[PDB]
């Protein structure tokens, strides 16, 4: 699927 | 726990711009991509684009490129939608919606804001004229009569209608407003009551158009 | 753009029925499809993702299947809270698109409308316009035809209809038709009638008044 790259994890 | 809170209703003229905001509560704002989705009156769902709140990266649907801008302010956990060069085709309810975003891809919109109503019109604010829908002089003896209030020529949405200061709620039908060719809205509210109660019981409709601070009470009596 | 076609667009069912909704994609989207429920005045709620995994907190009477181009959503036993509109959505490529929706209504027996006509009020006639209102009260099914006649002349282009959502109590519908004329045009003519066609009526019902 489409995506927008990494995000802040936790 | 996850909640999205959007800014309030907007009314704009053709060619203007609108900025709607969407603040995330109950989870880490930078942890999930956020969509913008809109719904025209009585229509389906249309995707505008989405934003990565961590990086600020976006993808905007080709239909809206050059016109729609998605930004975010981490300090206040808020994502913004800018829609420029508005036309009446942009009237509708605009949603922000979080994606589950498993594995950094689109999976599903699992949290939705409450929606922001955007009205694009040349019309200016105007309270309604309330006229009676008089119960006919041909009421069924011991049967049921019908009476109501015509709430005509107002802008913008919405109006509320109650009957007898809210005491009468059975048999009430307050219709969705239609948009007249004039650019003003109009609706009716009706109720079915026993014909034996005409003259005896008092029937008043309470109309509230908060956009123009208009509160009208109109008494509805047979002619 | 990938177009998503849902079938049927409209569905009538009873509490306890099993119903299946279909979503066909014009191109293959693998498992990258979600289902949503929406009620009037509310944001959609996510039901299914990865084409067949239930969203947290969604009741288990919902399930879904499909891969590639053909997808289905099933409610095993419809409950009052399940009457609503359902959407599919893909996310395999841009732009993300939704299906046109499938509205699930409550089935009930045929109910003819009660029909009422309302001449314009004297107060409004001062403003220079006349509004004639025809009310169709508490009928089922929702399909109905309303036509205006002014001195036996069929009216076209000068009326607007509005319909309520299905009543939560009796599952009927109600409809208004509003005829708008200039006070000048209203004065020339005498007989005003709305003619109502509906499957609960043996033949069309006309309600009318004479101006004055």
């Amino acid at each position: 699927a489409v995506g927008l790259g990494a995000v802040f994890l936790g | 726990q996850e909640v999205l809170v959007q800014s309030g209703a907007e009314v704009k003229k053709p060619g203007a711009s609108v900025k709607v905001s969407c603040r995330a509560f109950g989870y880490t704002f930078t942890g999930n991509a956020l969509h913008w989705v809109r719904q025209a009156p009585g229509q389906g769902l249309e995707w505008l684009g989405w934003i990565n709140p961590h990086s600020g990266d976006t993808t905007t649907s080709q239909k809206f490129q050059g016109r729609v801008y998605m930004t975010r302010d981490k300090s206040i956990n808020t994502a913004f939608l800018d829609v420029t060069r508005l036309t009446s085709d942009d009237t509708g309810i605009y949603y922000c919606a979080r994606d589950k975003y498993y594995g950094n891809e689109a999976v599903g919109m699992d949290v939705w804001g409450q929606g922001t109503s955007v009205t694009v019109s040349s019309a200016s604010t105007k309270g309604p004229s309330v006229f009676p829908l008089a119960p006919s002089s041909k009421s069924t003896s011991g049967g049921t009569a019908a009476l109501g209030c015509l709430v005509k020529d107002y802008f913008p949405e919405p109006v509320t209608v109650s009957w007898n200061s809210g005491a009468l709620t059975s048999g009430v039908h307050t219709f969705p407003a239609v948009l007249q060719s004039s650019g003003l809205y109009s609706l009716s509210s009706v109720v079915t009551v026993p014909s034996s109660s005409l003259g005896t019981q008092t029937y008043i409709c309470n109309v509230n158009h908060k956009p123009s601070n208009t509160k009208v009470d109109k008494k509805v009596e047979p002619k | 753009d990938i177009q998503l076609t849902q079938s049927p667009s409209f569905l009538s069912a009873s509490v306890g029925d099993k119903v299946t909704i279909t979503c066909r994609a014009s191109q293959g989207v693998r498992n990258e499809l979600a289902w949503y429920q929406q009620k009037p005045g509310k944001a959609p709620n996510l039901l299914i993702y990865y084409a067949s995994t239930l969203q947290s907190g969604v009741p288990s009477r919902f399930s879904a299947t499909g891969s590639g181009t053909h997808f289905t959503l099933t409610v095993s036993s419809l409950q009052p809270e399940d009457f609503a509109t359902y959407f599919c959505q893909h996310m395999s490529s841009y732009p993300l698109t939704f299906g046109g929706g499938t509205k699930v209504e409550i089935k009930r027996t045929v109910a003819a409308p009660s029909v009422f006509i309302f001449p314009p009020s004297d107060e409004q006639l001062k403003s220079g316009t006349a509004s004639v209102v025809c009310l169709l009260n508490n009928f089922y099914p929702r399909e109905a035809k309303v036509q205006w006649k002014v001195d036996n002349a069929l009216q076209s282009g000068n009326s607007q209809e509005s319909v309520t959502e299905q009543d939560s109590k009796d599952s009927t519908y109600s409809l208004s038709s509003t005829l708008t004329l200039s006070k000048a045009d209203y004065e020339k003519h005498k007989v005003y009638a709305c003619e109502v066609t509906h499957q609960g009526l043996s033949s069309p019902v006309t309600k009318s008044f004479n101006r004055g």
